[PDB]
Formats: C-alpha cells, structure tokens, sequence
C-alpha cells in the first residue's frame, strides 16, 4: 500500500525514486526532485511514457498504476528546460569485484561453483545494459510526442492566425471603398450639399489609417517560418530514433544467455573450471552500449532543440493575433466616424 | 576501458590480474616502443579510501629493487581517472605470472631445480628488500609474482602491494582478501599479527616449486583446511589426505621432486622455519652476526 | 493535392465573407439607429424604410 | 485507387460551387457600400436647397 513513483532522469541516466504520500502535490515534490537533480523547478518539465507532459492540475496522485501490476512500470522521465544539449552526465552501474576477475585475468579457471555466480550476474550485467537502454530509448519517444504535439499545437494557432488574418484584409478592402467613397460624393458638393473643414482631416485619417496596417502579409515572417519547422520536425522522424541498434545489442544478450545456460546444462560441475569465453560478450556490450548510448542523446538533441523553437515562435503568433484584432478592432468601429458621423452632420438645415 | 580519450598517443593492449574494479592493463605506445602498463582507478573511491591509493604510489616508488615490481614515473598522460585520483606507472613483464609456469604440464609435479632455486635467490632477496623498509606484503601469493626475460635468464619479481602494511602514514590497507589460499594463519584471526606473515607465504610457494601442489591439503578450502592443520606438528611442511580419505602428516619432502640428493638435507629444514604456525617463532633464531634469522641464513647457505 | 489546393483558398475566400458580413451587419443596423432617433427631426423616409 | 480519383473529381466541380457562391455575396454586399453610404449622400441635399 505505497506510491513511490519511480522517475527516470533524460540528463544522468539516473532513476530516482520517492515515495510520495497521499496528499503531497507535484508541485510539492517537484522541489523534492531539485534536491537530488539540481534542475530548478520552475525548469521540471517531467514527460510520462504518453509523451504528455506535467501535469500542475492533479497533486501527486497521478502516477498510480493499477492495470498491468502497480510497480517497476509507470515511470516517468524527467526533462530539464534550461539544458538545450545532454552531455555525459549519466553513469552506469560497475561488474564489482566479483566480474572483475572474469575481465581483468580474462582467461583463468575458476571453480564453476564460483562460477554459477560471477557468470550469472555478469549476464544480469549484460542483460542489464541492454534493458537500461531501453528505458533511455523510451525517454526520446516520450519527448519526441511532446514536440509533436507542441508543433500541432502552434500550427492549430497558425491555421487561426491566417485565417485570422484575412478578416482583416476583408475588411480594409470593405473599408477602403467606403472611406474614399465619401471623398468623391463629397468634392461634388463642397458649395451645393454640404462643406465643413473640420472632418476635412477628421476623415482624411481614417484612409491613411487603414494603411499603415495589413498585417496578412506580415505573416510570412511566421508562415514560411513555422512551416519550415513543421516540416523539419517530421523530417527529423525519418532520422533513426536509437532502438535501431538496440537489436544489435539485444544480441549480446541472448550469447550470454547462452553461456549461463552451458554452464549448468553442460555435462557435470561442481569441478569445472573456465571464465575466458564469457569475455566475449561481456567486452562487445560495453562498447555497443556506449555506441549507441550517446549516439541517442544525440538524436535527442536535435528533438528537444525544436521544441524550444516552437516554444519561442509561440508568443509571436499571440503578437499576430492581437495585431491583426487589434485593427480588426479599430477598422470594425470605424464605421461609426464613417457613417455616424453622418448623421450627426445632418441636422445643418434639418431645423431651418 | 580507463576512458582517457586524450587523442591517441599511448594504447593498451591487454589488462592485468587482481587489483581492483580495472586494475593496471598493458600500456604500450603505439608510436615508441615503451610498453610500461599503469594502474587505473576503480570508481568513486571513497573518501577515506582516496588516501589509500595515493598512499600505495607513495611507498611504491620508494622500492627500486629491480628485482620486484618497480615504480616508474607516470607518462604524459597523467590526468585523473573515476574521480579525483593519479595513476600508477610501473614496468611491464611478458613473463606472465608465475601461476603459468606452475601451470606448465612440464612441471606438472614440481619444477625443475634450475628454475626452483632462481625463485629463492629473487624472491628471497625481494621480499627481504620490502622488510628493509618496513614494508611487509602478507599477500605473497603466487598470482602476484611477474616473470621476465631480463636479457636470457628469468627474472621473478614481486608485484603489487594495494594489500600490504607498512608504518608511515597508511596503516595496512585491506583486511580481507580474495581466495585466500597462501597466507600465514595470522590474519585468520585478525589478531596482533607480526612480521613474519610473509616468511609463511613466501615458504609455501617454494614447497610448490617443487612438488606442485599446497604445503597441506591441496584444492581444500581453507576454511577447513585449516582447523585439519591447526597443530600442525613441529618442523611438519606436508599433510596430504590418503585414497581412503585418511589424513597423514610429515615432515619431509614428498617425491618426486627435482632437488639433487643434497640440497634435500637444507631445503626439508628451511621449510621447516618457514612453515611454523606459531607467528614470532617462524625462524627466531635471529643470528646477530648476519643481522637475518635462521630463515636468511639457510637460504643464503644454499644459493 | 489539386483539390486541396482550393480547400484553402475556399476556405480563406470564406473568412472574406463572414469578416465583410461582420462589417456590414454593423453598418447596416447602424443607420437603423441614427434614422430611429430621427424621424421627426431630420428627415423620415418612407420609401428606404424597406 | 482508381475509385478515389473519381471522387476526388466528383467534388472538384462542387469547389466551384463554393466559391461561386462565396464570391457571389463577397462581390454583392462589396458593392452594397453604395446602398448604404450613396443612399446617404443622395438623401441629403433635401434642406441644402431651402
Ligand atoms: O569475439 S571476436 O573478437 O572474435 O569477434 C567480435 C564479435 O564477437 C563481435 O560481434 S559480432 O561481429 O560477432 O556479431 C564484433 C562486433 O562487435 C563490435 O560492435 C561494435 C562495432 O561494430 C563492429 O561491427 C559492425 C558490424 O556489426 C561494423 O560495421 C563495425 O565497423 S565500423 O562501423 O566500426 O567501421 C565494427 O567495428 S569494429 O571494426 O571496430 O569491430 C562495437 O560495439 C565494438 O567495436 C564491438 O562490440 O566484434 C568482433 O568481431
Ligand atoms: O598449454 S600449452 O602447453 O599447450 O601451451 C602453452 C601456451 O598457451 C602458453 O602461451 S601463453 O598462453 O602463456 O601465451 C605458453 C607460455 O610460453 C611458454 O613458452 C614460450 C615459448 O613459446 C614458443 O612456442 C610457442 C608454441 O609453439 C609459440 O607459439 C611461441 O611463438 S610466439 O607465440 O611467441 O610467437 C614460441 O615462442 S618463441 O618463438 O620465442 O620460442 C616461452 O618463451 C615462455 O617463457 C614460456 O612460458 O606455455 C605453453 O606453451
Ligand atoms: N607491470 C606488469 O608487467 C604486470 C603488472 C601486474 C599487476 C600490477 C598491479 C596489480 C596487479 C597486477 C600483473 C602482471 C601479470 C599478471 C598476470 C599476468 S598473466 N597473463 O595472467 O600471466 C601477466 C603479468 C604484470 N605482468
């Protein structure tokens, strides 16, 4: 009957854990997390394996599993904001003493009764190389959902910004018609109808208004733009994730796995004596892992880098908005000093 | 792996027997000739245990008796390994350990006289060197003895000493070991030993040189191959186990052997100090005009 | 990508529509109100009534 | 694959439609500026000859 939400760290490799109560909140153990991460918590973007991102609404209750079992299952990935590139900051687990022996002297006889053990964890070494990969792999994916969806998400504002947008030159054409069709209906009649000089100006603004405006076309510095990373993201999906070569690995498992099992199978022991072998497969985990360990931080970097980039377009699309409502405004309520005016300049003679 | 990825000047070859999580491994510089291997850090070692291994650099390139493990200054590539620690530079044997030349099919029953003698008057005279700077290395166990082919001849040397005591600043460094199976019951107890542990490791070997096996119960762990052996009669240096699973003491030499029919008559009583149970008695006889005990005495009376 | 091609100029040749709709159900009710608070002072058509 | 060409040209004529239609209004309520502007200055000489 406990929580412990284990959370993986997409910085170090690392997979702290914290048993959280049932009435902490996220953002309550968020400052728990910069105790044992140093990321600020204002900078604690944690992603589930949904790719989703945090989560400030619900407390700390939402991490609890009860589907598949309830534990070793639901972790979630920390990721850091400030961090824009992940160096080497992670670690990885030692073979101890115990494999060492197997490393180090390579070739040497060791009684098998010794051995069911030294081989055995060095496959759990092996294996655990490989699973471990796995759980760094996720990480990407998870982020990787986040930048897909923090692209859909400006391009829905995109769709709205353009669309936004031609309201706006609708409505200048629908205004430039009708604010230049009062000066010619008006030059006509300076001495018959009716002539003032006050509104001389007065209206003489309004045209030159409508103009210094137009921001449909303004959008270019944003559509050409977020397309540019609209389709640069997707074609950052063609690139290889990192479980392309985690196969290769999951190779080396099953030799180890081999080894272990010929070293009870095998015709007697309690009196056998041999270890050179298991260097096999001990030796080429280590240097695929760190091959391909890397080698996906790297395709990652690429990843987290675009959704800052989203990120960062993200209020200038709010600036378009509001820049073309601001006018869409103004313009609207024009037709007031264009028509009101009007009517308020009837009654000249409507009392003679 | 020691990481480096310092460019590429030097390069390892192979690594080395105990030590520690990637002990020294055979550096050899791709460029010159020098293949000097150095040790490499474990992982974080720990804070109190940083003062251990700068401790071991320290006395190590106090000894420079070519005739063990020397202490040669460390290359270019210096740097620091897992966490803030140094390295340990040292000259480098293709004659394997001595555990090969026991191994030997050849001398499957002992080696041969030639070979046997040529480890006391080096052993012998190294592991004297240590105690001549109150250095005792307890851990004289045979996968700790280098061989080299120094111009013709073999050339043992002691090697190691990340387990040995001393007395400047750096008391012992490690109470237990690993598989023991050569060393003085002394640290079985982990009472006031002395300094004399090391005639006992040393004297075992010597018997395998020459018959191919432990002094007592061979392939026996120690656990019980002790308390079997735990009066062990005075002056005794075999106990073998009979096919009827019997146990049988003696105090002589078993057969065969490679020793000439003369130098039986010293070699049986040198073992015989050598392999006393009782710690400050190994040898007491501590002559006064050689400065050494009746254990030095005999060795030098034969070489 | 043809038929497509039009989509989003069919539906940006809407957003035309309901912006110039917008400026004009505001303009045309507009008058309703400054002719309603003058049909006995300035001038009360009748025939633009409809 | 063959049948979705059909329907995509199907639906090609009926994007005519649309923007026909779309632009039918955009073009009359466009120039319906005049009946709702014109109409004011046609309607305003009525004193400015007492
Ligand atoms: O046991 S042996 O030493 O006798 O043979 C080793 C093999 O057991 C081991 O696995 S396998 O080939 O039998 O399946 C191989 C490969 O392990 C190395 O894997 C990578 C490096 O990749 C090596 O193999 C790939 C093809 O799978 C090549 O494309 C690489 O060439 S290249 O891209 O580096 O130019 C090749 O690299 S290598 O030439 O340096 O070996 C790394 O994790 C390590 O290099 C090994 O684990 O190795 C022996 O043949
Ligand atoms: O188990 S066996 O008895 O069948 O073979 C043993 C070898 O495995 C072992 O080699 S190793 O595992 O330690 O690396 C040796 C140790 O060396 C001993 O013998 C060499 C002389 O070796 C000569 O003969 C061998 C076998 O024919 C050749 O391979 C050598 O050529 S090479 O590999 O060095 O190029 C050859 O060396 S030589 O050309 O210089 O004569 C001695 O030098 C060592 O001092 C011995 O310890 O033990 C078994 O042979
Ligand atoms: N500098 C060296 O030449 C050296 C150093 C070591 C060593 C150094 C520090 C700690 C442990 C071993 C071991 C061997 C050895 C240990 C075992 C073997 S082998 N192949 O197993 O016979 C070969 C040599 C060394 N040769």
């Amino acid at each position: 009957n406990l929580k412990i939400v284990h959370i993986l760290n997409m910085t170090s490799a690392k997979i702290i854990s914290f048993l959280l109560p049932p009435d902490e909140s996220l953002h309550s153990l968020q400052s728990r997390i910069e105790r044992e991460t140093g990321i600020n918590t204002g900078s604690q973007e944690l992603l589930s394996e949904t790719g989703i991102s945090l989560d400030p609404r619900k407390p700390a209750s939402q991490c609890v599993l009860d589907g598949v079992r309830g534990c070793d299952s639901y972790m979630v990935y920390l990721f850091d904001k400030s961090k824009t590139v992940y160096e080497g900051p992670f670690a990885s687990r030692s073979l101890s003493d115990c494999v060492n022996y197997i490393v180090q002297d390579s070739k040497i006889q060791l009684p098998i009764i010794q051995l069911r053990k030294v081989w055995a964890e060095a496959v759990h070494y092996v294996s655990g190389l490989k699973e471990d990969y796995s759980r760094l792999f996720q990480g990407q994916r998870a982020a990787m959902l986040s930048l897909l969806r923090y692209n859909a998400n400006l391009t829905k504002m995109k769709n709205t910004l353009i669309s936004a947008s031609q309201q706006l030159k609708a409505k200048l054409e629908f205004f430039h018609k009708s604010i230049q069709l009062d000066l010619e209906r008006y030059s006509e009649q300076m001495t018959y109808g009716i002539s003032s000089e006050k509104m001389l100006k007065a209206w003489k603004e309004m045209e030159e208004k409508a103009i210094h405006y137009a921001e449909v076309g303004v959008i270019g510095y944003l559509e050409d733009q977020i397309m540019s990373l609209h389709a640069e993201i997707m074609e950052l999906q063609k690139s290889p994730y990192g479980r392309r070569q985690g196969d290769l690995m999951e190779s080396l498992e099953q030799r180890a796995i081999d080894l272990y099992k010929q070293l009870k199978h095998r015709p007697s022991d309690h009196s056998y004596s041999d270890s050179t072998e298991m260097v096999k497969i001990i030796v080429h985990t280590v240097q695929s892992q760190d091959r391909v360990l890397k080698e996906l931080f790297g395709h990652l970097s690429k990843l987290l880098g675009c959704k800052q980039k989203i990120i960062d377009l993200l209020p200038k699309v709010e600036v378009a908005l509001s820049n073309i409502k601001e006018a869409d405004n103004t313009v609207m309520f024009m037709q007031g000093k264009r028509q009101k005016e009007i009517w308020h300049l009837l009654k000249i003679a409507c009392t003679q | 792996d020691p990481e480096f990825g310092a460019g590429g000047p030097w390069e390892m070859r192979e690594r080395l027997g105990t030590g520690g999580f990637g002990n020294v491994c055979l550096y050899q510089h791709r460029e010159l000739d020098l293949k000097i291997a150095i040790k490499s850090c474990r992982l974080e070692l720990s804070t109190k245990n940083r003062e251990r291994w700068c401790h071991e650099i320290q006395i190590m390139k106090k000894l420079n008796h070519a005739n063990v493990v020397k202490a040669c200054d460390v290359p270019e590539e210096l740097n620091i390994l897992i966490h803030d620690v140094p390295l340990l530079a040292m000259e480098y044997c293709s004659g394997g350990d001595l555990r090969k030349l026991l191994n030997k099919p050849e001398n499957c029953c002992g080696l041969k006289e030639s070979q046997i003698l040529s480890l006391l008057s080096d052993i012998g005279s190294g592991i004297r060197y240590l105690h001549e700077n109150k250095i005792i290395h307890r851990d004289l166990k045979p996968e700790n003895i280098v061989l080299q082919d120094v111009g013709g001849k073999i050339i043992h040397k002691i090697i190691d000493l990340g387990y040995a005591k001393d007395v400047d600043q750096g008391e012992l460094c490690t109470e237990f070991v690993g598989t023991l199976q050569y060393l003085a019951p002394e640290l079985f107890e982990n009472k006031p030993y002395t300094a004399t542990v090391d005639y006992w490791s040393f004297g075992t070997m010597v018997f395998e040189c020459i018959a191919g096996y432990r002094p007592f119960l061979h392939h026996l762990q120690p656990f019980t191959w002790h308390e079997k052996i735990k009066k062990k009669d005075p002056k005794c240096i075999f106990a073998c186990e009979e096919m009827s699973g019997e146990v049988r003491f003696s105090s002589h030499l078993p057969q065969p052997n490679s020793l000439c029919s003369l130098i039986v008559e010293p070699m049986e009583n040198w073992l015989q100090l050598m392999l006393n149970w009782d710690p400050q008695q190994r040898g007491g006889p501590v002559d006064l005009t050689l400065k050494q005990p009746r254990c030095f005495v005999l060795m030098d009376h034969i070489l």
